[PDB]
């Protein structure tokens, strides 16, 4: 859904 | 008709599928299976993307499974969990703490003050120094911060001693033994759901 | 022990969400529900890649799941599935065609050689001449000579035809219905699998 | 293995 458990690799 | 009952039949059989992989998301997390933790978090990604709608059981289930991703990805500061861009991943995974619905009890005081304490620590691992004064200020000015070592942690930010013996008391291993303690309860919540226990039973008699 | 009972019964779970996923891949492409496509091909690639060992069968599945894909996007000529650069998508699906454990009958060579067809036309149609060119020769050129059209085919593309009425005939779409035709026979035959009919019992009494 | 079947492409082939 609106839910997201991977990361992107620039905080 | 046949669409709209295929439609809820995929349904159902979706549900099925993330209690599945929450409990084996849990079990490598707890095992500490980084390889096996990195694709059943992609296999639980795809199917909870893939809900249409979702009920308060899912939603917890949901929770949790992002609370472990981003405690396995704690010291990954780098690492974006969410689109707001200054969410460190221990304080997403803070705010995750707070927004499952579950037992405030004494385990849950001791693993959110653990996670406070390490979003900090784990930004003066690194000389990420600035982070870490902009991650107390997230976490602690203004009133919702009844912790008593808010004036021992904001002196710690300017002291630069990255081996503070304060962060070997409230270590990583605390916080990580504390949460793989939770991991299973959790573990052993849905250990009996419908697909683990169907596979189960095939293997049991194999 | 627990933990290899463990790892078993999850290998057996990822079987059961693997053929579903299969049916639920199969039957957004048949039906033409776009959204539901992408969303399942990422549930199914995923649970593919946290496969660690495959069956005879599951290959099949995994065949199946990518045959759909490349036809899904045939149109799509700058998408790019397999590390060779120069091949096309509707030439990634030939490939795994003739690839399938499946009867060679009457329907199997008829959705080949509309591959085929199609494969050129693609390119016709974008003013990529030369690449149909070099997408002739790959698939026929003078490997056996083992098709009837084939010269006709090589003055079309000397035509630079764009829209020539003989890749109408042998449409697009005609290599779609009879691939959705062979896909409604994947739905039947996969109808009794553990998954998805444990689902349609719970929808029925409700 | 699994890893080794993709069923997603790449932009601009």
């Amino acid at each position: 859904r609106d839910f997201t458990l991977k990361p992107k690799k620039r905080r | 008709e046949d669409a709209g009952l295929v439609a809820e039949a995929e349904a159902v059989a979706a549900g099925w599928m993330l209690d599945f992989l929450c409990l084996s998301l849990c079990r490598a997390f707890r095992d500490g299976r980084s390889e096996d933790f990195r694709r059943t978090r992609n296999s639980a990604e795809a199917i909870i993307h893939g809900l249409s709608s979702l009920t308060a059981c899912q939603l917890r289930t949901i929770y949790i499974c992002q609370f472990l991703t981003r405690i396995a990805a704690g010291k990954t500061l780098d690492a974006q969990f969410e689109n707001d861009e200054r969410i460190t991943p221990l304080e997403s995974a803070l705010m995750i703490w707070g927004s499952i619905e579950k037992e405030h009890d004494k385990l849950h005081e001791e693993i959110q003050n653990l996670i406070k304490i390490q979003a900090i620590a784990v930004c003066m691992e690194n000389g990420n120094f600035k982070e870490a004064e902009e991650v107390f200020e997230r976490i602690f000015g203004d009133p919702n911060s009844h912790m008593p070592f808010k004036s021992k942690l904001l002196m710690i930010i300017s002291q630069k001693d990255t081996f503070h013996s304060f962060f070997q008391h409230f270590s990583y291993n605390h916080m990580m033994e504390k949460i793989k303690s939770y991991v299973n309860y959790v573990l052993s919540e849905k250990s009996s759901t419908f697909l683990m226990k169907a596979a189960a039973k095939v293997v049991e008699s194999k």
